[PDB]
């Protein structure tokens, strides 16, 4: 013997309890279809900066920050020959499949002999004098190697700082890099080193400098500390192959359709409504942060609401085997016989204008409405019967009702 | 903060009739500022302050109040009647200082964040430039120089474009120059409210003539690319040569350091911070 | 004196797929692991549910009254339905109206509570709870209680003067007195029932109470709703940011944060629910008592009504409970007046006397009431016999006529 | 409940500590085994939270169970409605799985006979004396003494009424008086 | 019991906030933090129940 769940709702309730039988009571039981695409005209972010000059060294790294455009994943993947990377917080298909507000690049000349030194939690000169990795947004560090028919110009060799200290009588005073923030020995070093140990001193701040060769290897090899960011701008940065066509919402308005507005992704129920907030953001949220509005480009203000189930409840008789659905607090024009009920539209009651007693009501639904199960299932209101009426006399004195015959009440 | 006085409004979203708490930089509440006045010239010689020979540390941003008392008629500062204008500040933002050969005032060494209005304050001018210093009579190179102005000649001038720009011009030489954005300013006498702070995507610079012109909520109108950390401002002291008969007054503006504090923000219904 | 017996709690079902997922369908795979949770919850919260409402129709079954009778010159105009009705229930009061104007509730909305929040709490819709209604619409809870307000085996039609009449001659008072202050008596009577409306603001006890019974409702459905925020260590407390911005080994280690902590939270939903429902239940009990003691009769007891001798109470419908007004009786002036154990005549064998309900008053020896100083001549009626006792008073000038041969 | 908490896998590739330790590795054996001990003491500290509450909550019910056999088993009730329904007027107390289990035996009336009564009567001397029931009422088909509880006409005498003061609502007698009213 | 919840672990490296910022690096100190703050906030809400 076996029950699919899925056909009828008292199912449902039999899987729900486990058991093949259940009892009579008012029990509850469980309860995408479009797009909305908005986007910009378009822009192409500005990437020949790396791709076209010589690569810096490691304290002096340069970065890119790109906001409100839309930049080639795939040509920029097909350029260079990834060795490895190390993400957190985000996967890189996420990059390659999402839109996010700003997009910060640092990028260096970078040996992979050293690609220990650039790990998290690295004690070596890397992270002490030359570069420390920012961990407080979605983050990822890329090391690839760059072939000779590049545009990209190879340096001489490849540069870091060893040490970078100042003062005198206190002994050496250790200066280290800050999170995400030049070296403060970089003036020193810009020049870059030549030789294994060189030293750089400058008389002004008594600052020095020390540096490393590495010797310069067949192909240039590169790193990249790549950083994103949500809901920071209005506009968004997104791959080219995110990007899909503009759908309008003039149709499909109530129902529960995901949404692409301006790199902002999710599920929701628009509607038509009055224009609240600035125009300008975009983007009208509530408290936790949930979107409440979006202020279109069609110039209409729409009130965002996150799409909702209807709840259900199954008025269910084992004597009968007959069951109903309660559809609560939903008129019966929506569920489009349904009657209209004091606690929502119902599927599965007749109405009879008949009246129960309390006490002969073994099926409340919610209200002083019941089911009867006089076989068919009916809809009743409880109505308790009104006390004894003594009416009183004019007289001198009063009325009174003495008992005769009584009986025994345990 | 009854007023909302220099608040940064939040960039990329909105918020419509609720309260909520916010941690950012905000200025302290009672805190006085700095005081900083510009002045009519003597047509005479320039006359100053020692906006200059301060030594200012950004830390992480200010706010500045520009065109309060806008309407108001005060005794001129150097007669002490007549109306007042708004005039506006110019800055000038580095992250490493030196000394000149004199050893007067504060030079900028390597890269120079410099901020200049344009065109008798309907336009401004932002660029990022190393400046050298210039050796002539009362140029910063000689035992004869003071301190560094920028000035604007009311009559004979509006429309020069490059007026701000010429007058910098007379002290330094702009090489090695990153960028140069202009903005364009509607010229109005309500009084306006500015911010600097620097994140680790650049400069970002906030005012209210992007939206709430009538109140003082700020908005982001520029992201500069400059990556290292500032450390010191300093205002560049601003006169305007004018003859005795056309002196007018000038509006005094405050700066207030801004710091990472927590506020409770009031959204009305069309969105501003009152 | 006003009092606030809780009855009932909102009664609250959460579907528990629905709250926990929100209806993304990766994570009803990894939900499908943990699969009797969700039915246990359920199956706690029907059950809480179905004691509640059998607790509801155990405390309007025991209230009702079996015979009721169809005023002086009382004022019962606010206990009585209007006669044109302000209100949308055509049993309800004017002081239950009052009341109930006077707490703010939420309407959950039964009948087109959807549309209405579609249109333009609505949080169930959204989180994946659900207010379920009470048992009884307000219009027969408020039949019961008009039916109550008309009211042993044997029933009196004596009307509701007469009925304050007796009331106030059993605890204490004499006829006279009552006979001769009629008019200020109703006067006080009238006086009194007309602050009921003006007492219905803070700093009072009972509508303190009330408040409090209103919000503890809220205040479920806001940690109910606000427990869905908590991210509970991943990166989004939003299963869609965790499906857009991770990939697929580390996208179920996520998700998986979000499942654990939403089904503890909802355990401990359920588990302060049955408290809540529990405790709700033995105030019904407690609250018929007060009506079958206070309501239904003159309580002797001290204290148990309102302060001051009780004479006569009445009970209204309140938010989640009954409200209740005890008419009580004080005294504002008093004298000091000089009493008597008990008095004995002269004769050979001593014959003793003792009060009934009264005292044996000086200015020779006069018989008042325990509740109102009236001296009347002592009589049969108001006295009786007694053993000799040391401490009564041998009186042999004028004797009252009780203790005459 | 109790039981049942022991198959919640806390996070864990398994809700079993020997697949687990079959399964991983030592490194990772302890990061999923303490998944499962911080989640069975969370689960353990609700269970004897819940206890403490329904142990508390039994302590005042038997409190109630020992005031209502000190009321109703023990004696007759004079309160109304407190044991059962009606006028109570014999309780009993058995044993029940987890408490006392009660049968409270009452007097409830099936007909009844609306009757004329009188609040009490008074007769026709220059001192008028007036006479009120006790456990009963005065009534007619002149006037008769009948029970409270019961209807049943009986002569009117000093052991059914009690005397009291003179009262207007009270009925004046000329024609027939009842032996206590007799002067 | 109150005083006695700070002395649970939580499934960190230990109970003190000092030992976690001392010996694990910023990758993975909010890591243990958070695990000690969601318990905390947990066992303050059964302290308030
Ligand atoms: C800020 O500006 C100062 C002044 O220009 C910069 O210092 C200068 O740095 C360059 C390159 O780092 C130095 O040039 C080097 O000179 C040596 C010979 O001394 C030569 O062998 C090298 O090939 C290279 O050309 C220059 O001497 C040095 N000048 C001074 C006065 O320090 C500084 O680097 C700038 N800071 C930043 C962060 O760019
Ligand atoms: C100095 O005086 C001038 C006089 O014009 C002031 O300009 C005026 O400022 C008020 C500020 O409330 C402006 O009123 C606003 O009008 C807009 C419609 O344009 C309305 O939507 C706002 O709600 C508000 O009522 C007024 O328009 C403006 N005058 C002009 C000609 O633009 C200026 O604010 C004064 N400055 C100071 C510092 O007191
Ligand atoms: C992203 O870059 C790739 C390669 O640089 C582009 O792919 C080329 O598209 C042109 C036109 O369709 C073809 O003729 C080439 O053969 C393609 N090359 C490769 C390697 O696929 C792609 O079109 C770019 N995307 C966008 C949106 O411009
Ligand atoms: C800053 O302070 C210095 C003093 O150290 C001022 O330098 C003086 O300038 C005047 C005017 O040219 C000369 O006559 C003095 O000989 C200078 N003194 C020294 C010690 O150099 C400088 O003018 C000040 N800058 C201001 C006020 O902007
Ligand atoms: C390799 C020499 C090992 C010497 C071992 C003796 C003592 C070391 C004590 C602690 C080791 C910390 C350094 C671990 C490697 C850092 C990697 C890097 O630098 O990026
Ligand atoms: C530290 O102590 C050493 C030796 O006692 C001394 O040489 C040095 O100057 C001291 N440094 C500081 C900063 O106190
Ligand atoms: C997308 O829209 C463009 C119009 O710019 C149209 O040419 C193209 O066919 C569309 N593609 C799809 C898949 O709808
Ligand atoms: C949306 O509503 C606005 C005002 O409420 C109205 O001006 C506009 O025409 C409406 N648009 C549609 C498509 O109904
Ligand atoms: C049932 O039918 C009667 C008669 O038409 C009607 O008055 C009543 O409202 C109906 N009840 C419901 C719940 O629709
Ligand atoms: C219930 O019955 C009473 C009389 O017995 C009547 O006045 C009232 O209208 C009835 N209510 C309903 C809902 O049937
Ligand atoms: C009481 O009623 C029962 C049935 O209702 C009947 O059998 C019995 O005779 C009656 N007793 C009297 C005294 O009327
Ligand atoms: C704004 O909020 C207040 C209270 O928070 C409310 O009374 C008012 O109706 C709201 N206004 C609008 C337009 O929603
Ligand atoms: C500027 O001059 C004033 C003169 O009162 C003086 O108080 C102030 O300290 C000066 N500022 C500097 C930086 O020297
Ligand atoms: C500039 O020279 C003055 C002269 O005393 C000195 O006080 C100041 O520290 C110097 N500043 C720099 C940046 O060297
Ligand atoms: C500036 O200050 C430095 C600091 O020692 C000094 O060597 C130099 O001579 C000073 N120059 C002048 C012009 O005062
Ligand atoms: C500044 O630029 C002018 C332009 O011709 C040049 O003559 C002068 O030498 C420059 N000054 C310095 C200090 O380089
Ligand atoms: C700024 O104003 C000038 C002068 O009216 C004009 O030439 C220029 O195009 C304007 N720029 C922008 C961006 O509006
Ligand atoms: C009884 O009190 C109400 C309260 O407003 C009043 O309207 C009514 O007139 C009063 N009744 C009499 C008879 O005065
Ligand atoms: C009344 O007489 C009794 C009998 O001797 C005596 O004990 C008592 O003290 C007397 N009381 C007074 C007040 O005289
Ligand atoms: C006598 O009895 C009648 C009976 O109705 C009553 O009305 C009246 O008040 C009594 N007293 C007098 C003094 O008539």
């Amino acid at each position: 013997r076996a029950v699919d769940c899925g056909h009828d709702d008292l199912a449902q309730l039999r899987c729900s309890y486990e058991s093949f039988d259940v009892d009579s009571g008012v029990y509850s039981v469980s309860s995408p279809r479009g797009a909305f695409i908005e986007q910009s005209s378009g822009k192409e972010c500005d990437f020949s900066p790396m791709l076209t000059g010589t690569p810096p060294q490691v304290y002096n790294f340069r970065r890119l920050v790109f906001t409100d455009c839309n930049y080639n994943l795939t040509k920029l993947l097909s350029l260079f020959q990834v060795s490895e990377f190390s993400c957190h917080q985000v996967c890189p298909d996420a990059l390659a499949s999402g839109c996010y507000s700003s997009l910060t690049v640092d990028y260096f000349a970078y040996p992979t002999s050293l690609a220990s030194y650039l790990q998290q939690g690295s004690t070596g000169e890397i992270t002490q004098y030359n570069y420390k990795q920012d961990f407080s947004n979605p983050t990822c560090r890329i090391l690839a190697t760059a072939p000779a028919n590049i545009t990209l110009t190879k340096p001489s060799n490849y540069n870091w700082l060893t040490q970078c200290y100042k003062g005198s009588a206190f002994g050496n005073q250790p200066h280290y890099v800050q999170t995400g923030q030049y070296t403060p020995c970089l003036g020193l070093a810009v020049q870059g080193f030549s030789a294994a140990y060189q030293s750089h001193r400058d008389p002004i701040t008594k600052l020095v400098a020390t540096g490393n060769i590495a010797a310069m290897t067949d192909n240039l090899q590169m790193a990249f500390i790549i950083s994103v960011q949500y809901g920071t701008d209005t506009n968004s940065v997104c791959p080219m192959q995110a990007l899909r066509n503009d759908t309008s919402v003039h149709d499909k308005l109530g129902q529960c359709i995901d949404y692409s507005l301006y790199g902002l992704t999710g599920r929701g129920v628009f509607q038509n409504c009055t224009a609240v907030g600035l125009s300008q953001q975009r983007f009208v949220y509530d408290g936790f942060d949930i979107l409440t509005g979006y202020h279109s480009d069609d110039g209409n203000y729409y009130c965002v609401r996150p799409c909702v189930s209807v709840p259900l409840s199954v008025v269910y008789d084992k004597p009968s085997n007959n069951y109903a659905t309660i559809f609560g607090s939903v008129a019966c024009d929506y569920v489009n016989t349904p009657i209209q009920t004091a606690v929502g539209c119902v599927i599965g009651l007749v109405n009879s204008s008949l009246v129960v007693d309390d006490d002969k009501c073994t099926l409340p639904l919610g209200q002083s409405l019941c089911a009867v199960p006089s076989s068919n299932l009916q809809l009743a209101v409880i109505n308790f019967t009104r006390p004894h009426l003594v009416e009183a006399l004019n007289s001198s004195g009063f009325v009174v009702q003495i008992p005769t015959n009584f009986s025994f009440s345990i | 903060p009854a007023k909302a006085d220099g608040i940064i409004y939040p960039t990329g979203r909105s918020y419509s009739n609720i309260t909520l708490s916010y941690q950012g930089l905000f200025p302290r509440q009672g805190d006085q500022g700095q005081l900083y006045l510009y002045s009519v010239s003597h047509i005479g010689k320039l006359f100053i302050s020692n906006y200059t020979n301060e030594t200012n540390t950004f830390d992480n941003g200010f706010v500045v109040r520009i065109g309060d008392a806008a309407n108001s008629s005060y005794p001129i500062i150097i007669s002490p009647a007549r109306t007042i204008k708004k005039i506006y500040p110019a800055f000038m933002l580095g992250a490493y200082i030196g000394n000149f050969t004199n050893n007067r005032t504060v030079r900028y060494l390597n890269h120079t964040l410099v901020i200049l209005p344009e065109g008798c304050g309907t336009s401004l001018s932002v660029f990022y430039c190393v400046l050298i210093p210039r050796t002539q009579h009362r140029c910063p190179e000689d035992n004869a120089y003071s301190s560094y102005v920028i000035w604007e000649t009311p009559h004979q001038d509006c429309v020069n474009r490059n007026i701000s720009l010429n007058a910098f011009k007379h002290y330094f030489n702009l090489t090695q120059c990153k960028f140069f954005y202009s903005y364009n300013i509607t010229e109005d006498e309500h009084a306006e409210w500015f911010g600097i702070t620097q994140d680790a995507r650049g400069v970002h610079l906030y005012s209210s003539r992007k939206g709430d012109l009538y109140g003082g909520n700020m908005f982001l109108f520029a992201s500069l690319p400059i990556y290292d950390t500032l450390k010191y401002y300093t205002v560049i002291p601003r006169s305007i040569r004018s003859k005795y008969n056309s002196r007018q007054g000038w509006a005094a503006f405050y700066i207030y350091k801004l710091h990472q504090l927590t506020y409770l923000l009031d959204f009305t219904v069309d969105g501003y911070i009152r | 004196t006003q009092e606030y017996i809780q009855t009932t709690i909102q009664k609250v079902t959460v579907d528990c797929k629905q709250y926990v997922c929100n209806g993304f369908e990766k994570c009803e795979t990894l939900l499908r692991e943990y699969g009797q949770f969700c039915a246990k919850i359920n199956q706690a919260l029907h059950g809480a549910n179905l004691r509640q409402d059998e607790s509801v129709a155990n405390l309007f079954a025991n209230i009702k009254t079996q015979t009721t009778q169809a005023n002086g010159d009382f004022n019962l105009t606010l206990l009585q339905v209007p006669k044109v009705t302000t209100s949308q229930y055509s049993y309800r009061s004017t002081i239950e109206d009052l009341l109930f104007n006077k707490v703010t509730i939420a309407d959950p909305g039964y009948m087109q509570g959807y549309d209405e929040c579609m249109q333009q709490i609505c949080a169930q819709f959204v989180a994946g709870y659900k207010v379920l209604p009470p048992l009884y619409d307000p219009n027969m809870e408020a039949a019961y209680t008009s039916s109550l307000l008309g009211s042993l085996s044997s029933f009196a039609a004596i009307p509701f003067a007469q009925s304050i009449f007796y009331r106030m001659n059993g605890i204490g008072i004499t006829q006279q007195v009552l006979s001769e202050n009629q008019k200020q008596i109703d006067k006080k009577f009238n006086q009194a029932l007309n602050a009921m409306q003006t007492g219905f603001t803070t700093t009072n006890l009972a509508f303190s109470k009330v408040q409090d019974a209103v919000n503890a409702n809220a205040q479920a459905l806001a940690k109910l709703a606000s427990e869905l925020s908590n991210t509970f260590g991943a990166i989004s407390s939003s299963i869609s940011d965790i499906l857009k911005r991770l990939c697929p080994p580390e996208q179920e280690a996520q998700i998986d944060r979000l499942i654990n902590g939403r089904l503890t939270s909802l355990n401990a939903f359920v588990a302060q629910q049955l408290v809540r429902s529990e405790t709700a239940a033995r105030s019904a009990q407690l609250a018929s008592d007060k009506v079958n003691e206070c309501v239904k009769s003159q309580s002797k007891r001290n204290g148990f009504c309102g302060s001051g001798t009780h004479i006569v109470s009445f009970v209204i419908n309140a938010p989640d409970g009954l409200y209740f007004f005890h008419v009580g009786y004080v005294p504002t002036d008093h004298i000091n007046a000089t009493a008597a154990y008990g008095l004995c005549n002269n004769d050979n064998p001593p014959r003793c006397i003792a009060p009934i309900d009264g005292y044996f008053v000086r200015n020779e020896w006069y018989y008042t009431g325990s509740s109102y100083y009236n001296p009347e001549p002592i009589s049969m009626a108001n006295t009786r016999y007694v053993s000799q006792d040391t401490k009564f008073e041998n009186l042999t000038t004028n004797i009252p006529p009780p203790l005459l041969n």
